[PDB]
RNA sequence: AGGGAACCCACUA
């Protein structure tokens, strides 16, 4: 699994433009604290652009 | 022959439905006829209000002896 | 590497296991530079 | 740490549903009209445009929690009449007055602009 | 410690205005005739600028790090 | 020494066997709330995504807690664990490999603490049997419990920094004594 | 000559700045 | 001058001789938890704990001796437009409506900042401490974190995000395939925030020697502890936008509104004298005098100069319901009063626990919030529960839920 | 059938304030165009800094806080700007956002003045509107100190954030006069007078009429400066006829669909 | 009953703590039955004086019949049975509560449920009660 | 930092509003809390109470 | 997928 530890941008859907650091990820859906915010949301992988 | 109380005290209300509520859980047969219901909870406290929860309350005097009374023969409170 | 002197304010190349000290001033307090990473703040 | 979206007040997430009509059995001829991401804004204005109709006999909103965004409007209507027809009726009512509001607020702005 | 934006209460811009209100001070005006001249006329945007401290001057008499 | 070890309120005895840590149970500040009945509390939604209720599996709850071990530990509608007839937990955290995510009946579901759920819930200091009464859990968005008005009378609770303690049933015999005995409504008169 | 009532409120709170004006706060210390 | 018989923390009390004299009290121990800016020299200063407030206002309501306090120039609080009103339930018992729009705009917003510091101690020839970065090849019981925030030096850098499960200084002891063990240092859990400054030394040891600050912002919410300087405290029950906020004729929504049934068991009358002295401040331009002894300064002076700015004279004020845009038909005591943000915030007081770690000794859930502790079901609880007849809750409690054992 | 018509009468149009009066609506539709004057007319603001340099004595996130809230010029480009949920762009595209870009270093010996002058907008009619009077202050910079950053600036409405709020205060009044009793002054002769009393000075309210409702509504509007206010005010009403539109054709759809 | 109640409150204090609210029962029966105090009732006072017997002898604390036992049930519904004969005297449902058949068998129903849900469970833990009864309070002094 | 303008303290980087008072023990600033006690050489006399003396002169 | 104890002090309701 790539995509734990690397910085995320969100491409579609309501938090559209948030980066972060992606903490653990499945195949479908990932825990991305925001870098933004102070939260950790889960996303849909669809919806999520590595940078 | 039987002195205690013909009615079903608070704390034998609680546990009865507590321990029928787990049985249930465990996949016992329910006595009543659920109309979709899931919750076990809601289920015992239908069997309770039916008056056919398979439970034998074992009530003890205090000199030592017991005495068995069936839910079903206990006056239902709430 | 790169540390920044609490008092000249000049930039230091430091290793790793060498002693905390610059160069110019032999000042022993340092600070590490911001990061390069993408930092991004809603306006909020 | 809880504290949720500033965007769930007026997005609906996937799978929610903008309204929905419950015909509650309580009384005869009454709709519950329960409308998700809106507020006080569009619950007040339908409420008192409802109250305009004399073939309404009961017309209110409520938030039934304000960290929830959702509305709850209860119409009842005269037999003859039905609370869908009765809040379509009401948006078209007040589609209308503001249609004609921002036309003469055209008209104002126009006329006080040039004097 | 630098001045707000915007009012809290109302939203108008303040932020704008300290250095004009300052102008002002240092030109005789009252404070209340300083902040009717900057046209704010709500006593929320009257205790922006009132009441502000300007803590960021003491903040740049510190040499920056780098 | 162990006389120093089994005496006083710190000791073995009175710090450990008549009082004691327990798991299961949350703390937060408590903040009004007129719109929550006198028997609901509101509850953060991280405390109820950490605390986690076993279910038992049966033919009537399969699919919707198939559902919940589905969604895991990361969604807040979902589960931390599940719990085999032998006894091991399956970490739901790990999000493992498919073929733990099977439910039969008789596993215990870990699922996550919902609407509705049972909770004793405490105000310190425990005067009187009204200072702790049973609540329905009701998910609200913010970082407090919330409270009905009534209610703080029971508790001698305000909202001026007041922090109270919410235990969670973690048995249906116990959900339910609480259910039957605890409730605020059934604590509205006191026998005292 | 001496301080009038008018101006008293004024004289008392020039006393206090200068006390404050030399010993400050910490000068127990 | 009679005033000076007050110390530091109750020379900042607006007219504290017509407050009762416990809420005097309760605001000398008050005014110690307000955030403001502590000292100008903030940014220098690794302090274990700091609260730096945003927009931190010298009050419009002063007493004379806060000259000397140097409150002027290090103020701890906001003067914010209050409202005494009963809206919608939410400020019953001692609890406070705010704004959501004014905390949009920075109202009360604050920083708060974390340090933490360790040392790279070389503790003999066989164990060795070194700042250096993990990896899972060589370091023995990493604890499945997220190790690449970390640089060259095992120094976590400023500006990068950290939760609390996240490391911030890589440290390495070597074991006498494991070389050496993890012993690095993570955030506190349930936190967040940016790395502020790094700073880099060496102790009196010679040992190298970081501590990394660590800043959050936190915005007000819901259950933060807001306290006027009349010593009513109180937290946050909801938070309304502008929109549903009561409003005045010309527009202007309270940033706060509190309850009406703080003030009459309480008596604190120097808080409404503070409203209304406020008012009169903001609009004519002064900053009122709330010297305590004062003849020169009574209500009545106080009502004829607000009632010569076309304002009641006793401060209240025609509210329009947000909501319907009704008039309320109470008109409601608005003014500005200085409010201050104490240090007793939700989220570093919001605990849970399911299971966890237990003590080594008796094997019953850890001590307090900052270790995933439990919450003592005491001696009372057990009494309590007793006297409920709920014996087997009380069993799962003093059992099942604490320490079961065969 | 039973829609209102509504009169309006603008009684005051400056560059900063309308002030108007509407007769013959009811209260409630009043109130939701107060309500969508302030939390539902949709603004460009800041929402997206990063920020490449700071070297200035406030942190990142003051920085940021302080650049959403600088009003921006949102006539007619809000308009045909998309919501950038709404967009299929990948981050930000010119159909949904306005790039600004800050780039200021101190080298003077004395005090710089960030202002809203030195953002820079790649649109020419999306800029601060203290920059199209005095600029709004973000930072100040000592010797040295420098200031980098990279702002997006979306489209949104007040009720998310209130840094897409347009105005500055909506005054709202009905009934100056207090003739209908919707509230009750315990002394009458206390109160001053509205800007819109039409009582002599010996009286104090007008008499209770019984068989009104309030109909006449005065506003006051005041800008604060993204968009003019009589456009704050149509597309107000263009808003809030663009809700009930909404609403009609979900509740059209679930009429259909019983 | 009367002259029992003189040596049990010698200071002629009336307020006792009892379980039934008779009263309120018999309000509620006028309420329920819409018994109009302005018409003569076809309550008969005999039925008044056997219904108020065979309701004390249902109302039962200590069950038996050796002397023992019904002496203390007996004594221990002493002062309920001496109030449910002053408060259901044939003379009062006559000339002031005015109830009719079914309202006084509705109301002698009710004082019967009411009195047997007002009997202590057992099982019920009134030490603990009764200190957390004196203890808080004490609180407050 | 005795004597020092406020632009002496402020080119150390120390506030010059700080009044000091404390100590830096282990970078820690440490305060003394002031003490109170009996003055000493002064005849005191009180009533020792529900004890073998009636009258107690301490010094 | 989790290696501290003890004491002191300050604080919260
Ligand atoms: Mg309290
Ligand atoms: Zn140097
Ligand atoms: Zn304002
Ligand atoms: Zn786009």
């Amino acid at each position: 699994n790539e995509l734990i530890g690397q910085t995320v941008r969100i491409s579609q859907g309501p938090y559209k433009g948030y980066i972060g650091v992606v903490k653990d990820a499945t195949e479908s859906t990932a825990r991305v604290e925001l870098h933004s915010t102070c939260q950790t949301i889960s996303v849909d992988r669809q919806r999520l652009t590595t940078v | 022959k039987r002195i205690t109380t013909p009615y079903m005290t608070k704390y034998e209300r609680a546990r009865v439905l507590g321990t029928r509520a787990l049985q249930i859980a465990m996949c016992a047969p329910v006595m009543v006829e659920l109309e979709g219901e899931t919750d076990p909870l809601l289920i015992a406290m239908k069997e309770l209000k039916a008056r056919k929860i398979p439970i034998i309350i074992r009530r003890y005097l205090p000199d030592g002896s017991y005495e068995d009374w069936g839910v079903d023969e206990l006056i239902i409170s709430d | 590497m790169i540390y920044i002197c609490g008092e000249c304010h000049t930039e230091n190349e430091i290793k790793s296991r060498d002693p905390i000290r610059c160069r110019e001033c032999g000042y022993r307090i340092m600070y590490k530079k911001r990061t390069k990473r993408l930092v991004v703040f809603d306006a909020r | 740490m809880n504290a949720p979206p500033a965007f769930e007040s007026f997005l609906l997430f996937e799978g929610e549903k903008k309204i929905t009509i419950n015909k509650d059995t309580k009384v005869p001829n009454a709709c519950l009209f329960t409308i998700n991401k809106e507020d006080h804004t569009l619950g007040n204005i339908i409420k008192s445009q409802l109250l305009k109709d004399p073939q309404v006999l009961f017309a209110g909103y409520k938030v039934p929690h304000p960290l929830e965004h959702k509305i709850i409007i209860r119409v009842q209507t005269t037999p003859d009449y039905s609370p869908q027809e009765a809040f379509t009726n009401a948006i078209t009512d007040l589609i209308s007055e503001l249609s004609l509001l921002e036309e003469r607020f055209r008209v104002a702005i126009k006329d006080k602009q040039e004097g | 410690m630098i001045i707000p934006v915007r009012c809290f209460t109302c939203g108008k811009i303040v932020g704008n205005k300290w250095e004009a209100y300052l102008g002002l001070l240092q030109a005789e005006y009252t404070e209340g005739d300083a902040l009717d001249a900057l046209g704010l006329k709500r006593y929320c945007c009257r205790r922006m600028l009132l009441a502000h401290v300007d803590l960021i001057e003491k903040l740049l008499n510190y040499a920056p790090l780098e | 020494s162990l006389k120093q070890r089994l005496k006083g309120k710190e000791g073995r005895v009175r710090g450990n066997l008549m009082g004691k840590r327990v798991d299961f149970s949350a703390r937060t500040v408590i903040t009004p709330d007129p719109n929550l009945s006198i028997d609901q509390v509101g509850v953060p939604r991280s405390i109820a995504a950490n605390m986690t209720f076993a279910e038992i599996v049966t033919p009537f709850n399969i699919d919707r807690l198939q559902e919940l071990v589905r969604r895991g530990n990361s969604q807040y509608p979902g589960a931390k664990y599940i719990i085999r007839d032998n006894g091991d937990r399956i970490d739901l955290r790990f999000h493992p490999k498919p073929s733990d995510l099977h439910l039969q009946t008789g596993y215990k579901v870990e699922r996550h603490m919902c609407d509705g759920d049972i909770v004793i819930f405490n105000r310190q200091p425990t005067l009187h049997k009204m200072s702790m009464m049973g609540h329905r859990v009701r998910i609200l968005p913010w970082s407090t419990f919330r409270l009905n008005l009534s209610v703080t009378t029971p508790y001698n609770a305000d909202f001026d920094g007041d922090e109270m303690n919410l235990h969670l049933p973690q048995s249906l015999e116990t959900r339910a004594e609480i259910q039957e005995l605890a409730m605020v409504p059934r604590m509205i008169v006191t026998p005292q | 000559d001496e301080i009038t009532p008018d101006l008293w409120q004024e004289a008392c709170w020039i006393v206090i700045s200068s006390y404050f004006d030399e010993k400050g706060l910490v000068r127990q210390q | 001058h009679p005033s000076m018989i007050l110390g530091v923390c109750a020379s900042i009390i607006p007219f504290p001789d017509h407050n009762q004299s416990p809420r005097n009290t309760y605001q000398s121990a008050m005014g110690k938890q307000a955030m403001g800016v502590y000292i100008t020299n903030f940014h220098v200063r690794m302090d274990t704990l700091a609260h730096v407030l945003y927009y931190p206002q010298k009050p419009l309501v002063t007493t004379r001796s806060m000259e000397y306090l140097r409150f002027r120039e290090l103020p701890a609080g906001i003067n914010s437009i209050v409202a005494i009103a009963s809206y919608t339930g939410y400020n019953q018992e001692d609890s406070v409506i705010m704004n959501r729009s004014a905390v949009d705009r920075g109202f009360f917003r604050s920083v708060f900042y974390r340090s933490y510091k360790e040392q790279e101690s070389k503790k003999g020839f066989d164990q060795e401490e070194v700042f250096e970065k993990p990896t899972r090849e060589t370091c023995q019981g990493m604890r499945h974190a997220i190790y690449d925030k970390l640089d060259d030096d095992g120094l976590i850098a400023p500006g990068v995000r950290v939760s609390g499960d996240d490391v911030i200084i890589g440290k390495t002891v070597t074991l006498p395939r494991y070389t050496k063990r993890d012993c690095s240092t993570f955030l506190r859990t349930s936190e967040t925030g940016i790395v502020d400054q790094v700073m880099v030394t060496l102790n009196q040891e010679g040992y190298k020697f970081c501590k990394i600050r660590v800043r959050s912002v936190r915005i007000p919410q819901i259950g933060d502890k807001f306290a006027s300087r009349h010593g009513q405290k109180g937290t946050c029950g909801i938070q309304y936008r502008q929109e549903d906020m009561p409003f005045t004729c010309e527009g202007i929504t309270p940033d706060i509104i509190i309850n009406p049934h703080a003030i009459p068991s309480r008596m604190t009358i120097g808080h409404l004298i503070e409203c209304l002295q406020g008012k009169v401040s903001a609009n004519k331009g002064e900053i009122g005098d709330a010297t305590p002894f004062n003849d020169a300064v009574n209500v009545q002076k106080i009502s004829n100069l607000l009632s010569d700015y076309g304002y009641h004279l006793r401060g209240n004020e025609v509210l329009y319901n947000g909501f319907t845009g009704r008039k309320i038909t109470s008109q409601i005591f608005i003014g500005p009063t200085y409010y201050q943000r104490l240090k007793h915030m939700v989220d570093d007081k919001i605990h849970s626990r399911a299971r966890g770690p237990i003590q080594i000794l008796n094997r019953q859930p850890m001590e307090g919030r900052s270790r995933d502790g439990g919450l003592r079901f005491g001696e009372m609880e057990r009494d309590c529960q007793i006297a409920h007849g709920a014996a087997q809750f009380l069993r799962e409690r003093l059992f099942e839920a604490s320490d079961p054992y065969q | 059938p039973y829609a209102n018509q509504p009169t309006v009468r603008i009684t005051e149009l400056t560059d900063e304030n309308v002030k108007f009066i509407i007769e013959n609506t009811d209260l409630a539709v009043a109130n939701s165009i107060r309500r969508v004057f302030i939390a539902e007319v949709p603004i460009i603001a800041i929402d997206w800094v990063q920020i490449d340099a700071n070297s200035s004595v406030l942190h990142d996130e003051f920085i940021a806080h302080r650049l959403g809230l600088i009003p921006l010029t949102s006539d007619d480009i809000v308009d045909k700007l998309q919501y950038s949920r709404d967009c299929t762009c990948e981050e930000f595209c010119p159909e949904c956002s306005v790039e600004f870009t800050l780039d200021v270093r101190c080298n003077e010996d004395q005090t710089r003045h960030v202002t809203s002058r030195d953002l820079i907008s790649n649109s020419p009619r999306v800029i601060p509107v203290t920059s199209r009077q005095d600029d709004i202050l973000i930072v100040k910079l000592r010797k040295g100190q420098e200031l980098r950053l990279r702002a997006y600036a979306k489209k949104g409405f007040g009720k998310e954030h209130a840094k897409w709020n347009p105005t500055a205060g909506v005054a709202f009044e009905y009934d100056p006069d207090n003739a209908l009793r919707h509230t009750v002054y315990p002394k009458p002769e206390e109160w001053p007078k509205s800007e819109y009393s039409e009582l002599d000075e010996d009286e104090s309210q007008a008499p209770y009429d019984p068989n009104g409702k309030p109909e006449r509504f005065y506003y006051n509007v005041e800008s604060c400066g993204s968009l003019r206010p009589e456009t704050i005010v149509l597309s107000a009403l263009s808003g809030l006829k663009k809700k009930l539109s909404d609403l009609q054709t979900q509740l059209s759809h679930e009429i259909q669909s019983d | 009953d009367r002259e029992v109640l003189r040596v049990i409150f010698p200071t002629g204090d009336s307020k006792v703590v009892l379980p039934c609210n008779l009263l309120r029962m018999i309000w509620n029966a006028q309420k329920i039955f819409h018994i109009n105090p302005r018409l003569p009732s076809d309550l008969h006072p005999i039925k008044v004086v056997e219904g108020v017997k065979e309701l004390s002898k249902k109302l039962v604390i200590v069950n038996g019949d050796d002397p023992l036992s019904r002496q203390a049930q007996e004594n221990a519904t002493l002062l309920f049975n001496i109030h449910l004969r002053s408060t259901l005297c044939s003379r009062r449902m006559a000339e002031e509560f005015r109830l009719s058949g079914e309202a006084f068998d509705w109301l002698l129903g009710e004082i019967e449920s009411k009195f047997n849900q007002a009997i202590a469970h057992p099982g019920e833990m009134v030490g603990a009660l009764a200190a957390q009864s004196l203890g808080e309070p004490a609180t407050q002094m | 930092l005795n004597g020092l303008t406020d632009r002496d303290l402020c080119e150390l980087n120390e506030c010059p509003l700080d009044p000091g008072g404390y100590f830096i023990i282990n970078g820690s600033e440490k305060v003394l809390i002031a003490q109170e006690k009996m003055a000493t050489n002064t005849v005191y006399v009180f009533a020792k109470k529900d004890s073998k003396y009636a009258y107690t002169g301490e010094c």
